[PDB]
DNA sequence: TCAGCGAGAGA
DNA sequence: TCTCTCGCTGAGCCTCTCGAT
RNA sequence: AUCGAGAGG
């Protein structure tokens, strides 16, 4: 049965390797058996003894000594010592990892309505996750008096089925996995909730953790069977314990894309805004007039704020300021948990604001409140975000003027490097060295001038007189946002794409002088083709 | 509360590792065995039953032992 | 039910003991029925019974005959299970030197003997295995240490 | 320039501004073209099949005195045809009848399979597809090792002589400066052996070589590889090299020298192609262009010289990956190949045969078996690298998969020993293999798709069109130039301007020389390119605003493009290339009109034509019938349908589309829907990549799709509880046995949910649809019994009907029993017995078909590489909605366009916007009943904008009826198509948004549907093109908790067919373990699987509701330790 | 074949050693089990 | 195929 | 004592479909 | 169960 003759749907029988091996290994032996017993001459006895040590060769650790046995086709055959060594072997693929019972897989997405302790999975992989605890308490409530009726009642999926599976799910734990398991943050507990559909509601949080997305991507769900596995996933799996990264100090669970887009567009301010300068009682005031329209969001006013400080030895004291802040940080300040400075919210929140806010949370209050508070930040990030209505357009990519001159400037640099060059002064890998030096501070400069132009350049008047304040614009917004993209993706939308990199290394054949917003030509093209196949290379090959 | 994070329920361990003493004793004896629980059960499972036990103060590995030791007598 | 693990070379006495048949001549596997031919690679005299509690010959075909040999093929009955477990040997007419220890490393043959590989390669192929056995006999380790 | 009617119908605008020249050749011509060489009668017989007849032909006979000469070969008519070969499951081939004379008889050689028309051939019933493949041409090459090869570094170069077929050749150095020829890549020996052996002296290897030895322009390498050498005669040169080719190694003279010349000069063991003949003059320098096959010894003495030089400077060493050095075969040439290597075969028994004498009884067509041949023929079609299944998703799919070359097969490159340069494109690249559309995994770089102008020389080299330049003039002539000839010239860019005389109007034009772009004065031009759209593939210019994009996600779109599934109502795009057309005519999938006509009749299965006067034979009826398909799945399990575009009466030129298959709308390539989308976050639905759909999609069935499913059910022959097909199943309730019928067999047309019983629990899981079409085969000589009495009944009735629907309107045109003959065979084939593998009573196959319509899990995706999962179904009143109070269809997140590079889903949902505004302008002016003039006159001002257009619309010469019908076909948006890398311009955006009356920006003031509250914000709307691409939600999800186990190993198998459980690999383990879950662990490693009795203890204990487990030891480790055990070395557990 | 060359012994002391024979590893909760197991000796 | 490492070759 | 040919070891993870032996 | 060919993450 280890080497077993596995049955077909045709009269013939499927032979594994091994059989005809110890057949061949059988052969040769019996040969030797009857011809030395029939005394045949020495000259011959000798020659199929080296058979008879190739077949033994053969039979285990084969292809060795060289011209491995070839079967019916012409692939080698598989030895004893191929069932040990190898990706194949018994040692990786039956012993370190192995297919388990009780799983299930399917696709993902958002629902962003969860907590951070909870997934959502289908009804219909649940019920059949759960069967056999399903089988026990329909026993148990006396519903059915054998496992077969019990079985029945499951297929036919009466009403008390679905009563007895919302019972049993109540607690359960289970684990959820991607494909790739890079760290240990890859595999985590949550609380199931089951929903109607086809496909798990992963938490937006946890995706940065799981390096998951959307775009089709799957995930794999194991349930743990016994008690200790319950409380071993409760306790040390579940992902409200998993705050930060056992590689640093920095937390894993840190708003991103949506989230950043609503907060810091809540907490930015404008200049000349719709009921600027007023006097409010408190936060819920400023709520009340956000929400009636009788001021603006980016709004600078004074509000009359408390703040709970723990600086007093093991207890919470109060203090009560006005202070200058505008609408929408008022507003923000209302789902800070007691014990924190106000000026964590009186500033721009970009990205490193948001995680650091985070960082003092856990190290000052606890957990609990962290928990609290990333859930209540995620649901405002979203609200607000949606509420903004900021969107991209081909009309908010801006081109300086600046650029065509530092490009003709680089020209002449780079012809008199050729000029030099054609003169036997100097060799060809210096001429590369310069001329690839040159580009790059031409594309560097490029970079600078057209941030500098999106950042700065937008002008509002107050009762009056003209006055300049950092930009509303969607692009220059998503880029110093830090919620997704860079300077490099801004530069290439706005400036010059630069310098590509071939899968070894790099080429100086032109300076590509055309934007993502003016296409590009033929030639442009084709020599970009070369960074993309470069790192599709790279990612499919290292 | 104590659904959603242990923390309170393992300072009174101060071992995270030490969760036998919920798993392999209490919620086993509680599941299989005739032991009735402490604090009301609010239609809760077992096993966030004896984690709320420990949480409050009632369940550690000496109690548990005093106890068996208490039911080894007769 | 147990606290290490124990490796070694394995003596010709301790094959022959593993062995629950008694030996493999006939080099067949099946076809002769769909029951398996006697002393094949698939046996029921070597490796066990095929049904569960039921004989290849089929005298007796319950639980309560347990633990009892068959008279028309000799074969005793067991759950089935036990083909996963027994084994068999193949007795060679000329000693077959192992490739493990030959090649695949530097050869223990080839640090036994002083000689390199290629003066063993060359005897063992003809251009024998049983000098080899003799000259490994021949030594004693504690003189030459 | 005039217009076809059904281009008349619909005119798609273009912003085109380059005049084309040459028109796009036939795009399936690669795959049409070598294979008709491979069956062409061709006199001169240089082609495939009477080249390889003639090569091996005749037959010596071994001094027997006796021959066997052969006069020509005809391949006979067909048993079956290409639909009933799809049916009935055989292959579609014909059979290769040749009359032979020995010194007269015809001999049955095999059959030989054939190419249906698109290009595709029928092997078992199933359309299969042999790739082009790109290898090194036969001929000498000179390589370098860079420096790599030791820790010296210094250059080791060599060369090496590579055959069409034959045995290879190699001369290479050593750091210690010494000759070595190596044959057969095997070990080294010094090079002057082979010049002792073919029969020269010391004296004159030292005078061919030498006339005096310096530093720098000659070394003495020869003179050390003579030292070196241990041989000094020819016959121990000779003896040496046998011992080299054989272990053994007898001397045996009289023998080796047989051996070597056997080895490199004989005819029958070793040829040099014509291409590797001419390859190899060209390298090495010669006038004349032709020669001997086989190799001479002034060509290794010259091959030498060359080497020597090479590495003493005075030459240049090759590059491998050059378009010049790399030749494609197809299809053709391979299936020549092999069946040269049957005839060789065979003949081998001929000559065997012939040794024995046999007077006045052995015939020509005795001595001749055909099974290897056969055999041979079979093997490749069916088992080949390179003759893989087919992609039937859609057209482009179709095309797509045709006209591609991969680097792999036979006498090809292995994934692993590809390097890092065979993967990167070359400069050479430019207009023969496009830069872009390749895959994503372990094959990039290795699979390549041919350019649109992209042609084959006779020899195999690729070459691209140009326009000659005469006298600082463009002409119209195109002259193709391959890969070595453009080197020389210089070329100019596409994009360089006219004056409408052909005077370039720049002073200095941009052009490529040399594989270097530079500019050039304006006499030095010598050729330019024919179009801006010449370097990328078909599924890289069906792209819109194409440059724009980055090229990864190009390559993206381009590779989501083939994934597109046919929907259940076709509806153009609105913004695209002009490609469209090209590709929906040449993929095969429509039914095009073969001559012109007007319609007599039309329906949903058949269509007559009325063949004009002029276009029918002297004694042809003059009447046309087209037979679509309807509802006949594909390879993918999809829907492949035909839909008449066409009414009675309607003229029909030649060319003109008749019917419209998958993904066609109107003779246009149609592969998804038009969508209302915005740019904007909306409650986090849409996160990271995730889709917001509104309900009026899933309402109006815009993204259902036709999904068409096979099973089968074998009635296996066994002789204990033998298989049966009856109504009768044991323990069954009533209603399963009423919904079958009295035969056992499900009704047609009927209703199937899972768990239900097709043949007398088979329909599986979850899917459930109808049952459209049953067949059934049962073995010859037994009556057919119950149903398939009435099956072939029906057949046969229809069959009648069938034909004779043909032979009414056949006469209506226009002894008898010309006609009546066929028809007997034609009855013969249904009631005849049929084809069954051994072992089978009877085989019946049913067909479901199910709709699939969108719900959250489905991946969507659109042209410019931006994919997302279907998070969301909203009700209508929650989508945010405009001014005018229409709901948007789908809201996308800006965060993908900045980090994802494509601007062009911006600029497409911009152009989309204008163009379904002026479709609501053209709509609202015609539901108003308008005069006639004002629809000509608003027409024609849309259609002459732009700044300056090649297309130039005139409506005068349109009549009133068919402008009524342009109007009426363009009331739901205006097509607009623009050319890959030559397309519209911002500024035509804008003014063709002002024409029809919205926002020049492209952002309005949209509200918030639950709170009816405006957005602090303009959002950008518009209409885009989406396609869902074949990865349903439907398919992917799977669950299991007890199932059936492994044999060897028992644990549970892998895949959802086999309803097995997910793998818990070694970096679960890690996490697991670096979370310290030890409990977990072991259970997962032992009670879940592996374990015979956890697994049974575990279930009854959660059966009685207690959570306790025993683990045990795992099988695999008894298996490993019995298996090492069983190797020879004791292992055991020792307590 | 160096460890049936040298006749050596395994004492299961790691994590696969653990692992693949399917018992409880020596560290997280499994840490109480083996140390109780090594006072036992 | 590229990239390293250990035992065996002479020089 | 030491610089060089020749041999053997290794080369990420998970999932889906088809055909052909 | 393998081999070959695709495809997704
Ligand atoms: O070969 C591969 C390809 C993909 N992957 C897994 O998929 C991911 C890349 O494929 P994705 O397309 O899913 O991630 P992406 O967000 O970076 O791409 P875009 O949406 O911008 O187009 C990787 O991060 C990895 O988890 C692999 O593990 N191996
Ligand atoms: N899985 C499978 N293997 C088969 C089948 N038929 C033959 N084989 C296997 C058994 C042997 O290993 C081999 C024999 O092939 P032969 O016909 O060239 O292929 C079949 O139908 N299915
Ligand atoms: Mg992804
Ligand atoms: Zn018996």
């Amino acid at each position: 049965d280890l080497r077993p003759l596995v049955p077909l749907d045709g009269g013939r029988f499927a032979t594994s390797d091994l059989n005809d091996l110890y057949r061949r290994v059988i052969n040769r032996n019996n040969r030797l058996k009857r011809l030395l017993d029939l005394a045949a001459p020495d000259i011959i006895v000798r020659n199929e003894k080296r058979m008879l040590q190739e077949a033994v060769d053969a039979l285990l650790d084969n292809g060795r000594r060289g011209r491995a046995i070839t079967g019916s086709n012409k692939r080698p055959l598989k030895s004893l010592a191929d069932m040990i060594k190898g990706k194949q072997g018994r040692f990786r693929q039956n012993l370190l990892g192995k297919r388990v019972d009780y799983s299930g897989r399917s696709v993902i997405t958002v629902g962003p309505y969860l907590r951070l302790h909870q997934c959502g999975l289908p009804k219909k992989m649940a019920l059949e996750l759960f069967k056999p605890f399903i089988y026990g308490k329909l026993e148990l409530r006396g519903l059915a008096t054998t496992i077969k009726a019990a079985k029945k009642m499951v297929e036919r999926e009466e009403a008390v089925v679905w009563d007895i599976l919302d019972e049993v799910i109540r607690e359960h734990p289970v684990l959820l996995n991607r494909a790739p398991t890079l760290h240990r943050l890859g595999i985590q507990a949550f609380e199931p909730v089951l929903i109607e559909g086809k496909a798990i509601q992963l938490h937006p949080l946890v995706c940065a953790a799981y390096n998951a997305d959307f775009d089709g991507d799957q995930m794999a769900v194991h349930v743990p069977l016994t008690l200790e596995a319950q409380l071993e996933a409760r306790a040390l799996m579940m992902s409200t314990n998993n705050i930060l990264s056992p590689a640093n100090g920095e937390p894993i669970i840190v708003p991103s894309q949506d989230v950043v887009l609503g907060l810091y567009y809540m907490t930015r301010d404008c200049v000349n805004a719709k009921g600027e300068g007023m006097v409010l009682t408190g936060p819920k005031e400023a709520e009340r007039l956000y929400r009636s329209g009788l001021a603006s969001l980016h709004a600078r006013v004074k509000v009359r704020i408390t703040e709970y400080e723990k600086d007093a030895n093991g207890e919470l004291v109060a203090k009560t300021s006005l202070k200058d802040t505008t609408v929408g940080r008022a507003i923000l300040w209302m789902i800070v948990p007691k014990g924190l400075p106000y000026s964590i919210v009186n500033q721009a929140l970009g990205k490193k604001a948001i995680s650091k806010m985070l960082n003092t949370c856990y190290r000052i209050l606890g957990l609990k409140p962290t928990v609290i508070f990333a859930d209540q930040i995620m649901y405002t990030g979203f609200a607000y975000a949606a509420r903004s209505g900021a969107s991209v357009g081909i009309d908010d990519m801006v081109i300086p003027e600046k650029k065509h001159e530092i490009i003709s400037e680089a020209e002449a640099e780079v012809a008199e490097i050729q000029e030099q060059f054609q003169s036997g002064l100097v060799t060809a890998g210096e001429r590369y060295n310069k001329v690839i030096d040159i580009w790059a501070a031409a594309n560097d400069r490029v970079s600078k001038a057209m941030m500098d132009n999106l950042q700065t350049e937008t002008v509002i008047n107050r009762d009056g007189q003209e006055e300049k304040q950092v930009s509303f614009n969607s692009i220059y917004m998503m880029a110093d946002s830090g919620a997704r993209g860079s300077a490099a993706q801004i530069r290439q939308l706005a400036g010059m794409r630069g310098l590509m990199a071939k899968p070894d290394g790099s080429i100086i054949e032109t300076p590509i002088t055309a934007n993502f917003r003016e296409g590009l030509n033929v030639l442009q093209y084709f020599i970009s083709t070369h960074g993309a196949r470069k790192g599709l290379a790279d990612t499919a090959l290292k | 509360m104590a659904r959603v994070t242990v923390q309170d329920a393992v300072e009174k361990i101060g071992n995270r590792f030490d969760l036998v003493l919920v798993a392999a004793r209490r919620a086993r004896q509680m599941q299989v065995g005739g032991k009735d629980p402490l604090v009301p059960e609010e239609n809760d499972k077992t096993t966030v039953i004896a984690l709320r036990e420990i949480e409050e103060g009632l369940i550690n590995n000496q109690i548990l032992d005093v106890r068996e030791r208490q039911e080894q007598q007769e | 039910e147990f606290d290490a693990i124990k490796i070694a070379l394995a003596s010709p006495d301790m094959i022959r003991s593993w062995s629950f048949g008694e030996v493999k001549k006939p080099e067949t596997i099946n076809y002769r029925t769909f029951k398996p031919e006697r002393d094949g690679l698939f046996c029921a005299r070597i490796f066990g019974p095929v049904k569960d509690y039921e004989c290849l010959c089929g005298k007796y075909k319950r639980l309560k005959h347990r633990g009892v040999i068959c008279e028309k093929c000799g074969v005793e009955v067991t759950q089935t299970k036990v083909r996963r477990e027994r084994m068999g040997h193949i007795e060679l007419a000329s000693p077959t030197a192992h490739i493990w220890f030959l090649k695949s490393l530097p050869s223990r043959i080839g640090l036994l003997l002083d000689m390199p590989l290629r003066d063993i390669e060359r005897v063992l192929y003809f251009e024998g295995a049983e000098a080899i056995q003799a000259l490994l006999k021949s030594m004693d380790l504690e003189q030459e240490c | 320039m005039v217009y076809s009617y059904t281009e008349k119908k619909r005119i798609r605008k273009d912003f085109g501004k380059r005049p084309q020249v040459l028109d796009v050749p036939y795009l399936l011509s690669i795959q049409l073209d070598s294979f008709q060489k491979f069956i062409e009668q061709d006199p001169e017989g240089q082609y495939g099949l009477e080249a390889a007849f003639r090569s091996v032909f005749p037959i010596q006979s071994y001094s027997g005195n006796s021959e066997l000469q052969y006069v020509s070969y005809r391949l006979g008519e067909p048993v079956f045809d290409v639909q009933e070969c799809q049916i009935r499951g055989v292959t579609y081939s014909a059979p290769l009848r040749v009359k032979l004379r020995l010194v007269e008889q015809e001999v049955y050689m095999g059959e030989i399979p054939l190419m249906t028309d698109n290009g595709t051939f029928v092997i078992n019933g199933t359309e299969r597809v042999i790739v082009s493949q790109l290898h090194r041409s036969p001929g000498v090459f000179f390589d370098s090792d860079k420096g790599k090869t030791h820790s010296s570094g210094k250059v080791l170069y060599n060369a090496r002589i590579i055959p069409y077929r034959g045995s290879w050749l190699d001369f290479e150095f050593d750091p210690k400066d010494n000759l070595f020829v190596r044959i057969d890549r095997r070990r080294k020996l010094p090079a002057t052996i082979i010049l002792r052996a073919l029969n020269y002296t010391t004296e004159q290897i030292l005078d061919l070589f030498f006339e005096f030895t310096n530093d720098l322009d000659h070394g003495p390498y020869i003179s050390e590889t003579l030292r070196v050498d241990p041989t000094n005669d020819r016959l121990s040169a000779l003896v040496e090299i046998y011992r080299m080719m054989r272990p053994g190694e007898p001397p045996t003279r009289e023998a080796a020298e047989s051996l070597f010349e056997n080895l490199f000069f004989s005819e029958d063991r070793y040829d040099l192609s014509a291409v590797g003949r001419m390859k190899f003059n060209r390298s090495l320098l010669r006038e004349e262009i032709e020669g001997s096959g086989i190799l001479s010894k002034d060509d290794i003495i010259d091959v030498m010289k060359k080497l020597i030089d090479i590495r003493n400077g005075k030459g240049e060493v090759d590059d491998i990956d050059h378009l010049g050095n790399r030749r494609i075969r197809s299809v053709g040439e391979m299936a020549e190949n092999q069946f040269r290597v049957g005839l060789v075969r065979v003949e081998r028994a001929v000559k065997e045969r012939l040794s024995l004498g046999d007077l006045d009884t052995l015939m020509p067509q005795d001595m001749i078996n055909a099974k290897p041949i056969s055999a041979a023929v079979k093997e490749f079609f069916g088992s080949s690298q390179l003759s893989q299944f087919m992609d039937q998703n859609n057209p482009l799919s179709e095309i797509t998969h045709k006209r591609r070359i991969s680097a792999l097969g036979p006498g090809g490159l292995t994934r692993e020993r590809a390097g890092f340069e065979v993967r990167d494109v070359h400069p050479t690249h430019y207009g023969r293999v496009c830069p872009i559309e390749t895959p994503e995994g372990p094959n990039i770089g290795l699979i390549n798709s041919l350019s649109v102008y992209a042609q084959t020389n006779e020899y195999g080299f690729l070459e691209t069109p140009y326009r000659k330049v005469t006298d600082g003039v463009v002409t119209d002539e195109i002259h193709y130039l391959s890969a070595i000839e453009e080197g020389n010239y210089v070329i100019a860019q596409a994009n360089s301007n006219l004056d409408e005389e052909g005077h370039f109007v720049e002073d200095l034009v941009t052009c490529r020389s040399k594989g270097e772009s530079s500019l050039f004065s304006r006499d030095q031009v010598d050729y330019m390119d024919v179009s801006t759209q010449q370097v990328v593939s078909v599924g890289a210019s069906l792209i819109p605003f194409l440059e724009h994009d980055d090229a990864n996600r190009a390559l993206m779109g381009a590779n989501m493009q083939r994934q597109a599934v046919p929907t259940l109502r076709a509806d153009k795009p609105l913004v695209g290339t002009g490609m469209e057309r090209a590709v929906a005519v040449d993929s095969g999938v429509t039914a095009v009109a073969k001559r012109g006509g007007v319609v007599q009749y039309v329906d949903a299965s058949r269509i007559v034509i009325k063949v004009n006067e002029d276009e029918m034979y002297p004694g042809e009826a003059g009447i046309d019938i087209y037979n679509l398909t309807k509802y006949t799945r594909s390879n993918q399990n999809t829907c492949i349908n035909q839909m008449p575009c066409v009414s009675l009466g309607e003229p029909v030129e030649r060319g003109d589309v008749l019917a419209d298959g998958p993904s066609t709308d109107l003779g246009e390539l149609a592969l998804g829907q038009n969508m209302r989308v915005a740019f904007m976050p909306w409650n986090g639905y849409n996160f990271e990549d995730s889709i917001l759909v509104s309900e009026r999609v899933v309402q109006e069935d815009r993204f259902t799709t036709i999904h068409i499913q096979e099973l089968a059910c074998v009635s296996r022959d066994t002789k204990l509880g033998p298989e049966e097909i009856t109504a009768d199943i044991p323990n069954v309730g009533e209603a399963a046995l009423s919904k079958l019928d009295e035969s056992g067999i499900v009704y047609i047309g009927a209703e199937v949910t899972g768990g239900d019983i097709l043949v007398g629990l088979r329909v599986p899981n979850g899917v459930s649809g109808t049952v459209i079409d049953v067949q059934v085969f049962t073995r010859d000589g037994v009556e057919k019994d119950k149903r398939a009495l009435e099956i072939e009944e029906m057949q046969l009735k229809q069959a009648k009907k069938d034909l004779s629907e043909e032979l009414q309107i056949l006469e209506a045109g226009l002894l008898k029993h010309e006609f009546e003959k066929k028809l007997e065979a034609k009855r013969r084939k249904i009631t005849q017995g049929d084809d069954l593998a051994p072992g089978v009573l009877k085989i019946v196959k049913v067909y479901l078909a199910v709709k699939r319509r969108i719900q959250p899990g489905d991946k969507m995706a659109g042209r410019h590489g931006n994919k997302g999962v279907i998070s969301k179904i909203n009700p209508i009143e929650d989508m945010p909605y405009d001014e005018n109070g229409t709901p948007v269809d789908i809201v996308l997140n800006p965060l993908g366009v900045p980090s994802r590079m494509n601007i062009g889903q911006i600029l497409e949902t911009h152009l989309g916007m204008a163009a379904k505004g002026i479709g609501d302008k053209i709509n609202a002016m015609l539901k108003q009943q308008q005069e006639v003039a004002k629809l000509r006159e608003f027409i024609q001002r849309a259609y002459d904008l732009g700044a300056d257009v090649r297309q130039k619309v005139d409506l005068s010469t349109f009549s009133d009826e068919e402008v009524m019908r342009l109007a009426e076909n363009l009331r739901k948006g205006m097509p607009i198509a623009t050319p890959v890398f030559d397309g519209a311009k911002e500024a035509e955006i804008k003014e063709l948004l002002k024409l029809g009356d919205l926002p020049t920006s492209g952002q309005i003031r949209l509200y918030d549907g639950r709170t009816g509250e405006q957005f602090e914000r303009p959002v950008t709307v518009g209409y885009m093109y989406m396609l869902k691409l074949n990865h349903l939600v439907d398919d992917k999800m799977h669950a299991r908790s007890t199932g059936s186990y492994s044999l060897v190993t028992q644990q549970p198998l892998g895949g959802k067919a086999q309803f097995g459980g997910q793998r818990f690999g070694e970096m679960e383990v890690w996490a697991l373990e670096a979370y310290g879950a030890a409990y977990t662990l072991q259970e997962m490693l032992t009670v879940k699987s592996d374990d015979v009795n956890g697994r049974t203890k575990m279930y009854k204990n959660i059966v009685d509701g207690n959570h306790q487990m025993e683990p045990g030891m795992p099988e695999s480790f008894n298996v490993l330790l019995k298996e090492i055990r069983s190797l020879g070395i004791n292992i055991e557990l020792e307590d | 074949t160096e460890a049936a060359v040298a006749g050596k012994r395994d004492e299961l002391r790691g994590l696969k050693e653990n692992v693949i024979v399917g018992r409880l590893i020596p560290a997280g909760t499994g840490y109480a089990y083996h140390q109780d197991r090594m006072r036992r000796r």
